[PDB]
């Protein structure tokens, strides 16, 4: 059995989704220890993992899969697939409007174009599970693109991306060149870069030929490019994560709330500005020797520093968690998880009627969240809402934010369930005022596909 | 402005 | 000659608009020294100035003026005029939809309703000049309302406003009660307050009967109410200023720009958050003993402190100045300023136009028409001179007006704005060419943003 | 006294506003009888009325008035005033942005530009009354423009307008050229025309020098142009009316309502179309010899003709009346009208209090609408609303549609009052269920400035 | 071999899509002759076809298919699936927000709720082909819903729909009651109706127990209801068509264009209204004896009659055709059509692509892929060929798709659309040049709008 | 009354 | 499109 | 509570 299939079988036998995610990432960069990778290389260095095992990714994705999805699925140029080529130091995109049929796509490939599938996880369930698991240990949306390049060609101009990238060589070989950030500002860049010409580039910090099974990681800001040399194409899947998930992004959400809080709670923020500060402040006075100006700037720095005491850090953390739940790919259940959840209840249609009717929860039922990263409790305008991922589309933001309200008499028990995973809790022992509230919370979550039971319900 | 890798799985 | 008419005649003789604004405010709180008022009372204490001169405000506004307005102008209920009354601890608004005619307005007044004019500066040129001048020394928009209450009635329920208020007693007498901020949150309040009932109020810090000529000032947040007692009505003009002109508002504009600049310039702001911070941050985790949480909080406070270094302070000051220019009432010119501006050029239709074609020359001496009518602001690699001379007496009725200043004139434009009221020979303007000097001055002058020492006689 | 001032004094002594309007129009084209004008010339021929009285329009508008309004009012270029010149067979507009101060305006005039005031009725009360009265006998909005042209110049390129135009020569002289419609389609044109060059023009049907006091009328579609010759400027006021007030416009509003009505009331309009009409209908089949096609077109013509029976003619008439009330300039009251209306109640401020308090209506009060063309009763969604003009701005559509609801128990009396003008009706004799309803309707209308009393209220 | 599978196998052998559509509809109402149905029953009478063959529809849709859909697809309550029940003369909808899982759906069914699938053609390729073919002979969108009712229950309240309906009994038995239009206004109704109570209904015109294989048809406006009696459920697929495809709708589109054309072309429509017609027209004047009123009305009716002459009938037909193309379900290709189209080109990834670079040549013989997949429409001096081949099985999920046809290809495009299924030598296309012939054919073919007599083997 | 039967396959 | 006389008293 | 005193001279 291939390493990918072996580890996937292995994950199905691991109870915790948190541990499953950790294990899969361990597999992704093996033999490199994750602890070393995050401590020393994550967001700092380009890394090549020379696998010396061409079968490592077998089962993940292949060119055969691509060809088949073009004929059996509704793959559209632009929306789902791009065809580009880099020649004469110039990038060109050749997307014809409409459906990308095998005849058109392969015609472009034959003429030198690279093909790029934007959301492979929407057409492949393997890629979907792969990213759905890894997103749990990234704490960030895990996206991906698939790149197929014909022999003796380059599809894209050198550039840098706005995400942490993990390149997985699936077929053929490709000559890659990775450059360290060209300048202080391009280090851990915020946005994708424009296309660069070779003259804009220095020396590669990494130049090598990737072999199926190999892994090549590099931070946002690291310029890269790649080309197929004589006689063989290249197919690779680039896993991406950490888009706009910086400390600066956290502050962006924090500040407006902090200053509002400060103004409402401390009179020093409500005092009026000088009646004549326009006399010494402004670009026209950037060189004024007026001390009132120095006093103005000093006061500004003091009040700003002060805002730290008014920052609603927990509320912004919850908001980001809520947006991540919305961004999330839906969970891929283990056979056990499905079997012990509403998804696996044996009730279906036979002969002329429903069979295996009406299993019901009781105070004796032992439960716990279906998985660790599928829900988040959030407070908004006096109400509490549990946002979950189980009804999200494999397509980014196709379905809108899903939640269900959690009533006050259930908040303690909901927090408990969210923090004890994967420990089982007898429904009767949930911190609720009445038994009606215990059964009601457990029933609502279970019916939602957010909970699983120790023993399959059979009532 | 330049977007090479489509992280969110779709263009703009 | 009443004190008001006397100080106005005096303002017409004061060369500088800045000096003119300072003088009118000095007149407004006389005998109290302005320095003292701003240092010790402004935004701090309620102040009562017993003028001992019932004629101090004569000429500013009267009830006869309101009456003539009703008959001769398109005064609307709701839009221009409100009618309210306070009875049994309940505030009631009695506005009939439509225009407020003498018949309707006085009927309501006879029924015990107070009439309140929302924008007397749009209907009176005197109130307009008054506010137009004072706004120049407040560095903030100066608005006003006129309140007319019938004998033995209270028009409004006790409340605090969101602006600095100067009540000017114009006619009759009124019993006022002013209270200090009920609690720390209400001191220098951000927004206006709900209507309060007597049970909500403590003891007044100031309770007195205002008489024509008297002045009462109180900071935003200071609750107040007033009633007319037996036999006499009350008419007063409340001058307002400083609406949302606080340090917090400045920061509001500063921060987004600060954080963006920090992210673009310092890598510490572009580093990724922890992959698992959601495990210890969130309301769910507020009592977690996880050390990681304490480190996270500390880092937040350190990065926020650093923001002060990236704050584009001058750019925000300019943006607020631009908004203020947009907010401003148009300028009231002195006889001299008009006579020496485009507004006073003798060109007129006297069957053909007479005296037109007058020109500026390198020998012409010029300077900004007034000190608070313009502001130079940079936006997207471009310079724009925003002005007030075409603003309406009605708040934001016209949108921001500006004209672009080219880089080859930027230095001269800053100079002109910086050296008022010093006269500057056009030929000595810091420009590349004589064409640039002549074109900048001609442009500003034609806009009515400039004046010459001698009336262009060409 | 000038003829204009004489007739205006005369109007103030005429009780009916309907008669006032008729009389003023009579004055406008004197000696030509209005009945002849409308019967034979209106919308058919260009007409010159050589007055032989230079004082005819004195008091209406003058160049002195213009000069004064530039300095005392906020006249803006573009919005209120245009400066244009026609040279080299080309039209140019010279509007500087901002306020049109005397210095700028006269500078442009001196350089050859014509100045045009777009809404003189907003700055002149004489022009306002003039148009407010005339609109009542046009049954259409009466607008106007003022044109001042310097000697030896042309301000505009030949063109035709989309309205019925009455040119009033106020000062100087101007050489006018009016051409009959160039072609069937330009007859009673719907829209303003583009600027024409002389090569596009045939022979003038009318070419003459207008003299103060003169009147020159011409229908929409009639191309015209005018120029000042040696040594003297020209000032004229062009009165305009009948913009989009055609039979076609009436049908536009009627048809959607007619077809909807027909579909709801007659099954022949609800029957399904042929399953295969796309086989023989369409541009691709415009030449098909299929008879099914001839049958299709015939059926279309039959159903369309049928719609005449379902046309809500009265409802569309009311809608147009409502839009005309909204378009209307507010009324100019006669001394008597004001004196017997709420506008003239003697209540005002003296000493310290209101004087002449509280006049009140009684069942004995004799009333009638303030004027004939200031109100219109309209039905909408089960409710009845009286729309009026008394609070309209002198600026077109500055204030939105004003109305007041009329309750069912008042509808008969409201219709009565609207149809008996200028006959007096005792309030007690109004067709109402109760006396409360009689006094209430009369009080509400009176307080609104929509009613006047035979004797001034004095209570 | 079931009759359904047999007729489908037969359709795969019928060359023309037009003939194919006619044949499937003939199968749908067999033994009744189509000519007779359309001439005498369509939009006129309720019809019951007792098939006497419980297997007639075998293969179209079953309850097992719905079950598998629930478990294996993202079926949503509200969006995709409704659950309703009718009790005590009251209609109740019991949709839980969220996805409809087997557990929830069958629980509701066990509680007596009917389950109704709004778009089975998006979940079943069989229902899809069925509707895709029939829409071609209806010349109107063909939709469908599946209704599953538990024994002894009524899921819905009596009502009439706004479409022509063909109920196909798939499983179990159901007691149906169909009523003739209650009143003249309800005959061939424009919109769906409110829910009615039994007291609102008269006597049925048709009351029968439908059994698998049976067909029931009834025009819009015909009220109906149905209940499952003791011991058996019911499953049926209601095929719908002709929603707002009436003569009135055509006129709706025609009139605005007609009146505009009339105004542009005939001066009688551009003449002014009377200056005083408001004196005699209006609800206020409906009983006026003014002769002017009678003249006004007469003139209105004469001008409206004239409109027929200016009606752009072909342009509206084209616009409705364009909307229909947008409305259409994508085409279901026969084995032959696919094999002879771009969809069947043997080019594939067999480490490099094999068999690509096939070309059309002037010798290639071609014809539109099918008869109802395209439409040529003129808009603003431009020609656009709108097609259905890229439409989603979900209504309006994708927006109108078209490609522009240049004037130098217009004649050949009309020809191709007009001569289906006759094969046309590419070289004989009515074009100016050989380049134009080759480019038009290559374009259409690459879009999947064309097929060749022989598979491109180049 | 609403579209009892949802002809276009989606609610509105 | 061409508008010479401004009937409604304002431009567009 | 609303702007008891209408500073900007117009309601909102
Ligand atoms: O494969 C290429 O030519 C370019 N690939 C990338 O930029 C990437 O995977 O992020
Ligand atoms: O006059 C009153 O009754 C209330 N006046 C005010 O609240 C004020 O002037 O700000
Ligand atoms: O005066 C001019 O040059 C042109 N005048 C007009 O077009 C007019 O009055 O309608
Ligand atoms: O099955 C039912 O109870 C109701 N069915 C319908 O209304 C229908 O199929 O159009
Ligand atoms: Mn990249
Ligand atoms: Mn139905
Ligand atoms: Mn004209
Ligand atoms: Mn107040």
């Amino acid at each position: 059995m291939s390493p990918l299939r072996r580890v996937l079988a292995e994950l199905n036998r691991i109870p915790s989704s948190r541990r499953r995610a950790a294990r899969l990432f361990e597999w992704l960069i093996a033999p490199m220890p994750p602890d070393h990778f995050y401590r020393r290389l994550w967001e700092r260095e380009a890394v090549l993992v020379r696998r010396q095992d061409h079968t490592y990714y077998q089962g993940l994705f292949s060119t055969a899969d691509l060809d088949s999805m073009l004929r059996n699925e509704e793959v559209q140029f632009g929306q789902h697939l791009d065809a580009a080529r880099y020649i004469n130091g110039r990038r060109e995109t050749l997307n014809p409007p409409g459906r990308a049929l095998p005849a058109a796509a392969w015609s472009l490939y034959q003429a030198g174009c690279s093909l790029r599938l934007l959301c492979p996880q929407a057409f492949s369930t393997t890629v979907w599970q792969f990213l759905a698991v890894l997103q749990e240990q990234f704490g960030s949306m895990a996206g991906s693109n698939v790149y197929l390049t014909p022999p003796n060609s380059q599809g894209f101009a050198p550039h840098y991306d706005d995400i942490e990238a993990f390149v997985l060589q699936l077929e053929g070989r490709k000559l890659w060149r990775v450059y360290r950030p060209r300048a202080p500002t391009e280090e851990l860049a915020l946005t994708c870069s424009p296309n660069f010409s070779q003259d804009d580039l220095g020396e590669p910090v990494l130049q090598t030929v990737l072999e199926p099974g190999d892994l090549l990681y590099f931070p946002r800001g690291f310029i890269h490019q790649a080309e197929c040399q004589d006689g063989v194409h290249s197919l690779h899947l680039t896993l991406s994560t950490y888009q706009r998930n910086t400390w600066g992004d956290f502050l962006e959400a924090i500040l407006p709330l902090a200053v509002q809080a400060a103004m409402e709670e401390n009179v020093e923020f409500r005092r009026g500005l000088p009646r004549d500060f326009m006399d010494y402040m402004g670009a026209q006075h950037s060189d004024s020797k007026d001390p009132r100006r120095t006093a103005f700037m000093e006061k500004v720095r003091v009040l700003v520093a002060r805002l730290g005491h008014f920052a609603p850090v927990d509320a912004v953390a919850d908001q980001r968690a809520k947006d991540f739940i919305h961004d999330s790919l839906p969970p891929v259940l283990t056979d056990r998880e499905r079997a012990l959840s509403v998804y696996g209840l044996p009730i279906r249609w036979e002969a002329g009627e429903p069979v295996n009717v009406g299993a019901q929860l009781t105070t004796e039922t032992e439960v716990h969240m279906l998985q660790d990263g599928i829900a988040r409790l959030v407070g908004e305008g006096g109400h509490l809402f549990l946002y979950y991922t189980v009804e999200n589309s494999r397509v980014y933001h196709l379905e809108e934010p899903k939640c269900l309200e959690i009533y006050p008499q259930q908040a303690d028990a909901m927090e408990l369930l969210l923090g004890s995973y994967p420990e089982f809790v007898r429904v009767g022992d949930l911190p609720c005022d009445s038994v009606e509230d215990q059964l009601s919370l457990a029933t609502t979550l279970y019916d939602k596909g957010l909970l699983l039971t120790k023993m399959p319900l059979a009532l | 402005g330049g977007c090479n890798h489509q992280h969110i799985g779709k263009p703009s």
